[PDB]
C-alpha cells in the first residue's frame, strides 16, 4: 500500500533491525534444545556425571542469555513503537486543527475518536510483533527442520504433515476474514456513533420511541450479528491450528512414524532423541504468524486510514499576503457541490458600526459568521479583515482580529472559570469576574456549590440560557477588536437580554459588530440593517428605511407581532 | 469471576455446566496424555520395543478425544462469549433509558460510553481467549505434577512447587502492574472524553485558539496518556520475562532432576529420557498465561464497567394506566419540590391545569420553567410532593404509559444522525404517511424540503450539526406534533424562527386536529399568543397567574417582564 507504506516509513530501520535480531534470538532459543539432545544421546551412553553437568550449564546460560536477548527486544521495541503512536497521534491532532469543519460535520465525534485512538491502537501489532513474528515464525521452523532432515528424513517428513495443514488453515482463515476486517472498523464508526447518540440525545429516547424502539438496540443487534457471523469461522479456524500446532500433536505425530521405525530394524533410537526435543519447540512459533495474519491487516488497513486523513486538503495558510474592518467581496460558499448557500455576498463591516444581518431562517446567516470565522473557505470572492485576506492571516492572526459567538453553547469539560477563559487561560480571576458580570451570569456562579471552580460536564450542565451568556462571557473576556454575535440572547428573557445588551454595547462602542438576530425588536438601533434570503442580500438600509421600502423586513416586522 | 458467571443468561447455564465438564475432561485427557508417554518411550528405548505398540494405541486414543473436547470447548466457550456479550449490551441498553437521569455525570457517561464500547471482538472471546487457557493452565501442570509423584517423588513433589512459584509469580506481577494499570486506564479514558469533546465543539476550541496541541484540552490529555502508557510497559515488561524466564528456570530444573536421579541410580534412564520430554509439557499451558496478564485486567476492567451500569439507580416507576387513556388528562402540581443536588429549584409549586386547554409558562432565565416541564414528562421526579395526570400519580404510572402520556419539545432540539424523515418518524413510527406530511406540514418543516436538494432524506449530522439553527427546531416540533400523546409540552419552540415561521409555528401548536393538554414556555410574547392560562415562575414558585390579558391589565410582574 502506497498509503500504509509510506506511514510507517520512519520506522524502517528500528523494524529491520528487530527482524535481524529476532533471527539471532530465535537460533540462541534453539541452542540449548540441540544442547539437551546431546546432554539426552550422553544418558544412553552413560558418560560421566561432569560431562553431562557442563552440557547442563551452557544449556542454562543460552537459556538466560535468550531470554535477556529477547526481553532487551521486546522492551526496546514497545517503547519504540509507543513513542510512534505519540508523534503519531500528536500529527493528527495537528491534522484536525487545521481541516475545515466540513470534515467534522460529516463525520462526528465517533469517527474521530476512531481515528486519534483506535485506529493509532491497531497499528500496535504491525510494528511491534509482525517482523518479530513473521521471522521467529520462519527462522525456527526452517532451521529445526533442516536440523532434523539431516537426523532422519523419514520422521522429517511426518512432522511436515502438520506443517503443510497448518499453513492451509492460516491461507483459508486469513483470506474469509480479510472481507469481515476490511468491513469491521466501519461497523465499530457506525456503534461508536450510535453510542454516543444514544447516551447524549437520551431525553428523546426516553419520551419518543423509549428503550425498545430506540435505533441503538437495531443497530446493536445488527453489530452482533455480524460479529457472530465474523467471528464464529475465525475462532473456528483458530482451535483447528493450535491443535495442530500443538507440541503433544507434533509429539504424537512423531510416535506415529517414529515406533513403527524404532520396533522394525529401521531407526535406532538415538535417532528419535532430535525429533522428541527439537520437534515440538516449534509449534509455538508457527502459531504466531496464525494469529498475527489478522492483526497485520488490521494494522495495514489502519495505517492506510490514518495516512489518507493526513494527506486531507487544509485550511492552508497562502503566502501571498481599516483596522477592525472586515470586508466580504463576490463571497460565495457551498457546503456540499453544487449546492449554493451564499451567492455574490457583498458586505463590508467597519469599525464602531452596528450590523444587524437578519433573514429567514436557513437563509445562511449562521455560515457568512462561519466564512468570517475561516471554519471553511469562500468558494469564491474573497473576506479581507483589516485589508489582509483572512487566507493569508494565520490562525492566531486571525482569531485574535475576530471574536464569535456561535448560536451554541458549546461548553468544554471544565471548571466554570476555564469556560468564560476558553480564549486566554492565563486570564486572571478577576478579569474572568468581570467578563461574567457584563454577561449577567457573575450572581449565578457565585450560588453554584464551589463557585467559579464548578465543573460543567454533563450531568451537571445550566440552564439553556445561562450555558448561552457562558460564551457571551467568553467572548467578552477574549474581547477582539471585531465581534461576530450569532444569536446571542436567543433563550434569555427580556430582562437580561436588555442587560447584556447593554453591558455588549457598552464594550463594543468602537469595535466591529455583526449581530444576527430573529428578535427583530433589539435590531431598530443598527447602525445597517442586511436582509439575507436564499444566501444573497436582498436589501440593505436602516430600519426605518426598510420599513418605508416595505418589503421582506416589513414582511417579517408585520408578522412579528402577530 | 463471580460478577462473570452471574451475567450469563439463565437459559445458558445449562451450556456453563457442559463447559466446565468439558475442561475438566479436556485437562484430564491431556494430563493422560503426558501419562502415557512416560511407559511408551521407556518401553520404546528397552530391549522390547514391541510393547510401544499398546501404549502408543492409548496415546492417539487420547489424543484423538482431546481433539474431539478441546473443538467442542471452543464452541462452547464461544457460545457462552456471545452469550454474555448479547445479554449485558442488551441489559445495559435496556437499563440506561431507566436510569435516573442525576446518575449521568460526566465520569458515569464515559463509563456507559466506554462499557457500551466494548462490544466488539475483544470482549466476545472473553472465555475462548482468556478463561479456557487460564483453567487448562490451572490444573493441568498440576495434574502432570501430581501425575508425577508415581514415577518419582521428589520430581513429583518439585512440579507441585514450580506451580506454586509460578502462580506466586504471576500474582507479583499482577500485583506490581495493578496501580500502573489503573493509572493507565484513567488516562487512556480521559482521552477518549477529551476527542470526543476535541470534534464535538471544534467551532468554540478554534475560535478560541484552543485547537494547538501544545495548549489544547485533547493535547494534554494525549500527553499524560502516554506518559502513563510509558510507565505501565516499564512495570509491566519486567512482569512478563520473570515469569516466561522462571518458567524456563523450572523446566529446566526439573530435566536438572531427571537426570540427577539418573545419576543418583533413583531412576531408570529409558525413565529419566521419557520424563525429559514429557516435562514439556509441564510448561506448555503456563506458555498461554505468560501473555494474558494485559487481557486479563482489560477484560477485568470491561466487566467493571458493565456491571456498573447493571448497578445504576433504576428511576422510581409503578404499574398504574393512565385513566384517560385517550382524553386530555389533567395536570396539576401538589407541593411538588424539587433540588439538583443541594440547589432548591422548586419549593412549594402548585398547580392545576384543566383538561384539553393550553397553558404558558413565563419567567426568568434559571428560574425552573424546563424543571416544571422535565416533571410532568417524568424525566425528572419531585424530592417531595406529587405529579398527577388526572390524579393518577406520575411516579405510580406504568413506565410505557408514562411516556405515552407525555409529548415534549426539548429546549435544545437533539436530532440523530439519519435522514430528515428519520428523526420525524420517531415521535410515531406507525404513524400513516398522511400523519407525517401532515405534521411536517404544520411544524412549517415543508419549507426545508422546498430548499434541500434531498428534501426529507438530508442526512443530518451529529446532532442537528448538518442543519441550520431553525431547521433542526422544526424538525424538533414535527416530530413532537407527530406524537399523538394527549400532552405537549412546548420548550421554547420559536428561539431560532424568524417571525415569519415562529407565527405559523404558533398557530399550528395551539392549532392541531387531536385535542391535547399543552404547556407553553416561551420568552416572546408572540409564542404565548391566545393562550387560556399564564403562569409567572421567577424564583422557583408561581408568583402569578391568570389569563394574558388579565395579567396585562393588573400591571405586575408580567406587564413588567416585556417592558424592556
Ligand atoms: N443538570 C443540571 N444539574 C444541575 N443544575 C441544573 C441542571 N439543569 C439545570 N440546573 C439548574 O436548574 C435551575 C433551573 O434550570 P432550568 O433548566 O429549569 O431553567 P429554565 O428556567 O428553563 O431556564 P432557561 O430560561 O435558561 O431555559 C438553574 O439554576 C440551572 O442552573
Ligand atoms: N454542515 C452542513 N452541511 C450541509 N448543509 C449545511 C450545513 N450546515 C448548514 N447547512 C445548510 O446551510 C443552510 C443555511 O444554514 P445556516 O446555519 O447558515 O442557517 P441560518 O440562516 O443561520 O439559520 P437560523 O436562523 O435558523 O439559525 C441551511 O439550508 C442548512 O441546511
Ligand atoms: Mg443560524
Ligand atoms: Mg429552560
Amino acid at each position: 500500500a502506497e498509503a500504509g507504506s509510506r506511514l510507517l516509513a520512519p520506522l524502517k530501520k528500528p523494524l529491520i533491525v528487530s527482524g535481524v535480531l529476532q533471527a539471532l534470538i530465535t537460533l540462541i532459543e534453539l541452542a540449548p534444545f540441540v544442547l539437551l539432545v546431546e546432554l539426552a544421546r550422553l544418558l544412553l551412553g552413560g558418560a560421566e556425571a561432569e560431562r553431562l553437568w557442563t552440557l547442563g550449564l551452557t544449556a542454562v546460560s543460552l537459556i538466560g542469555l535468550g531470554a535477556v536477548l529477547a526481553a532487551a527486544m521486546t522492551l526496546w521495541l514497545h517503547r519504540v513503537d509507543a513513542r510512534f503512536a505519540h508523534e503519531l497521534r500528536g500529527r493528527l491532532l495537528t491534522k484536525l486543527s487545521r481541516l475545515p469543519l466540513g470534515w467534522f460535520t460529516r463525520r462526528g465525534s465517533a469517527s474521530t475518536k476512531q481515528l486519534v485512538q483506535d485506529d493509532t491502537l491497531a497499528l500496535h501489532y504491525l510494528i511491534t510483533h509482525a517482523i518479530p513474528d513473521a521471522v521467529a515464525a520462519v527462522v525456527a521452523p526452517v532451521a529445526v527442520l533442516v536440523y532434523l532432515f539431516v537426523a532422519d528424513w523419514r520422521v522429517a517428513l511426518v512432522l511436515f504433515i502438520p506443517v503443510l495443514v497448518y499453513l492451509v488453515l492460516m491461507s483459508v482463515m486469513t483470506i474469509q476474514s480479510g472481507s469481515k476486517i476490511a468491513q469491521a472498523p466501519r461497523w465499530a464508526e457506525r456503534m461508536g456513533g450510535e453510542a454516543g447518540a444514544f447516551l447524549e440525545g437520551q431525553p428523546v429516547i426516553r419520551i419518543f420511541g423509549g428503550a425498545a424502539a430506540s435505533r441503538f438496540r437495531r443497530r446493536l443487534d445488527d453489530y452482533i450479528d455480524f460479529l457472530v457471523s465474523w467471528q464464529r469461522p475465525f475462532v473456528g479456524k483458530k482451535t483447528l491450528m493450535d491443535l495442530v500446532t500443538r507440541p503433544a500433536t507434533f509429539l504424537w505425530i512423531i510416535l506415529v512414524a517414529g515406533v513403527p521405525l524404532v520396533v522394525t530394524g529401521r531407526m535406532d533410537p538415538v535417532n528419535l532423541l532430535p525429533f522428541l526435543l527439537l520437534g515440538t519447540t516449534f509449534g509455538a512459533r508457527l502459531l504466531g504468524i496464525g494469529y498475527g495474519l489478522s492483526g497485520i491487516q488490521t494494522g495495514m488497513l489502519a495505517a492506510r486510514r490514518i495516512q489518507t486523513v493526513l494527506d486531507e486538503p487544509e485550511l492552508v495558510v497562502r503566502d501571498r499576503t481599516r483596522p477592525g474592518t472586515v470586508e466580504l467581496d463576490r463571497v460565495s460558499f457551498e457546503y456540499r457541490p453544487g449546492v449554493p448557500v451564499i451567492r455574490d455576498v457583498t458586505l463590508t463591516l467597519r469599525p464602531g458600526t452596528v450590523t444587524a444581518l437578519v433573514g429567514p431562517s436557513g437563509s445562511g446567516k449562521s455560515t457568512l459568521a462561519a466564512l468570517v470565522a475561516r471554519f471553511h473557505d469562500v468558494t469564491q470572492g474573497a473576506i479581507r479583515v483589516d485589508g489582509r485576506d483572512i487566507r493569508t492571516l494565520t490562525a492566531d492572526e486571525l482569531y485574535r482580529r475576530v471574536g464569535f459567538v456561535l448560536q451554541d453553547a458549546q461548553l468544554v469539560h471544565g471548571s466554570v472559570a476555564e469556560n468564560i477563559a476558553l480564549a486566554e487561560p492565563d486570564a486572571g480571576l478577576e478579569r474572568i469576574r468581570t467578563a461574567a458580570r457584563d454577561a449577567q451570569i457573575h450572581d449565578r456562579i457565585t450560588r453554584m456549590p464551589d463557585g467559579y471552580d464548578s465543573v460543567l460536564g454533563a450531568g451537571s450542565a445550566l440552564s439553556g440560557g445561562e450555558r448561552q451568556r457562558v460564551t457571551i462571557a467568553r467572548a467578552i473576556l477574549a474581547d477582539t477588536p471585531v465581534l461576530v454575535l450569532d444569536q446571542a440572547t436567543a433563550f434569555a428573557d427580556p430582562e437580561s437580554e436588555y442587560l447584556v445588551q447593554q453591558a455588549i454595547n457598552r464594550l463594543t462602542r468602537d469595535r466591529t459588530v455583526l449581530v444576527i438576530a430573529h428578535r427583530l425588536h433589539t435590531i431598530t438601533h443598527a447602525d445597517q440593517i442586511v436582509v439575507l434570503d436564499d444566501g444573497r442580500i436582498v436589501e440593505v438600509g436602516t430600519h426605518d428605511e426598510l420599513l418605508a421600502a416595505g418589503g421582506r423586513y416589513r414582511g417579517l416586522w408585520d408578522s412579528g407581532r402577530y | 469471576i463471580r460478577t462473570l458467571l452471574r451475567l450469563v443468561p439463565a437459559e445458558k447455564r445449562g451450556a456453563v455446566a457442559g463447559y466446565a465438564v468439558l475442561t475438566l475432561l479436556s485437562v484430564l485427557l491431556r494430563a493422560v496424555g503426558a501419562v502415557l508417554l512416560i511407559p511408551l518411550l521407556a518401553a520404546l528405548f528397552s530391549d522390547t520395543p514391541s510393547d510401544a505398540w499398546l501404549w502408543l494405541g492409548w496415546l492417539t486414543a487420547v489424543t484423538l478425544a482431546g481433539w474431539v473436547t478441546d473443538t467442542n470447548t471452543a464452541r462452547l466457550g464461544f457460545d457462552l462469549g456471545f452469550a454474555v456479550l448479547s445479554r449485558t449490551q442488551h441489559d445495559m441498553a435496556d437499563r440506561l433509558p431507566n436510569v435516573a437521569m442525576s446518575w449521568f455525570t460526566p465520569d458515569n457517561t464515559a463509563t456507559a460510553r466506554q462499557a457500551i464500547a466494548a462490544t466488539g471482538p475483544e470482549l466476545a472471546g472473553l472465555v475462548v481467549n482468556l478463561l479456557t487457557p487460564l483453567i487448562g493452565a490451572a490444573l493441568l501442570p498440576a495434574a502432570i505434577g501430581v501425575a508425577l509423584l508415581f514415577v518419582s517423588v521428589p520430581l513429583g513433589l518439585a512440579a507441585l512447587a514450580g506451580v506454586a512459584v509460578l502462580f506466586g509469580a504471576l500474582a507479583l506481577s499482577g500485583r506490581l502492574s495493578r496501580a500502573a494499570d489503573k493509572v493507565a486506564g484513567e488516562t487512556n479514558s480521559a482521552f477518549t472524553e477529551r476527542i470526543i469533546e476535541f470534534a464535538r465543539t471544534q467551532q468554540a476550541l478554534r475560535a478560541a485558539r484552543r485547537v494547538e496541541p501544545a495548549r489544547s484540552q485533547v493535547g494534554s490529555a494525549l500527553a499524560a496518556q502516554h506518559g502513563a502508557g510509558l510507565r505501565l510497559l516499564t512495570m509491566q515488561i519486567p512482569g512478563q520475562v520473570l515469569f516466561s524466564l522462571a518458567g524456563q528456570v523450572a523446566l529446566i530444573g526439573f530435566r536438572g532432576m531427571a537426570v540427577w536421579l539418573t545419576v543418583r541410580g533413583q531412576l531408570g534412564v529409558p525413565e529419566a529420557i521419557a520424563l525429559i520430554v514429557v516435562l514439556v509439557r509441564y510448561l506448555e499451558p503456563f506458555a498461554a498465561i505468560a501473555d494474558l496478564a494485559p487481557a486479563l485486567e482489560t477484560t477485568r476492567a470491561t466487566l467493571n464497567r458493565i456491571q456498573a451500569v447493571l448497578d445504576a439507580p433504576t428511576l422510581p416507576a409503578g404499574r398504574r394506566r393512565l385513566d384517560r387513556t385517550g382524553a386530555a388528562p389533567s395536570i396539576e402540581f401538589d407541593d411538588v419540590r424539587f433540588s439538583y443536588g443541594d440547589e432548591v429549584v422548586l419549593d412549594g409549586v402548585s398547580f392545576t391545569l384543566r383538561p384539553g386547554n393550553t397553558t404558558a409558562i413565563v419567567g426568568p432565565s434559571g428560574s425552573g420553567k424546563t424543571t416544571i416541564l422535565s416533571l410532568i414528562a417524568g424525566l425528572q421526579q419531585p424530592a417531595s410532593g406529587r405529579v398527577l395526570l388526572d390524579g393518577v400519580d406520575v411516579t405510580t404510572l406504568d413506565p410505557e404509559a408514562r411516556r405515552a402520556a407525555v409529548s415534549v419539545v426539548f429546549q435544545h432540539p437533539y436530532l440523530f444522525d439519519g435522514t430528515l424523515r428519520d428523526n420525524v418518524l420517531v415521535g410515531d413510527p406507525e404513524a400513516d404517511p398522511d400523519d407525517v406530511t401532515a405534521a411536517m406540514r404544520l411544524a412549517r418543516v415543508d419549507e426545508l424540503l422546498d430548499r434541500l436538494p434531498d428534501g426529507d432524506a438530508t442526512v443530518v449530522g451529529e446532532g442537528g450539526t448538518a442543519l441550520s439553527g431553525g431547521e433542526r427546531q422544526r424538525v424538533s416540533i414535527a416530530r413532537a406534533l407527530l406524537k399523538p400523546a394527549p400532552v405537549l409540552l412546548v420548550d421554547q419552540a420559536t428561539s431560532a424562527l424568524d417571525n415569519a415561521n415562529e407565527a405559523a409555528v404558533v398557530d399550528a401548536l395551539t392549532a392541531d386536529p387531536r385535542p391535547r393538554t399543552r404547556v407553553i414556555v416561551a420568552h416572546r410574547l408572540a409564542s404565548i399568543r391566545h393562550a387560556d392560562r399564564v403562569l409567572f415562575v421567577e424564583a422557583g414558585r408561581v408568583v402569578e397567574d391568570g389569563a394574558i390579558d388579565e395579567l396585562l391589565a393588573a400591571g405586575g410582574r408580567f406587564a413588567q417582564f416585556w417592558a424592556q
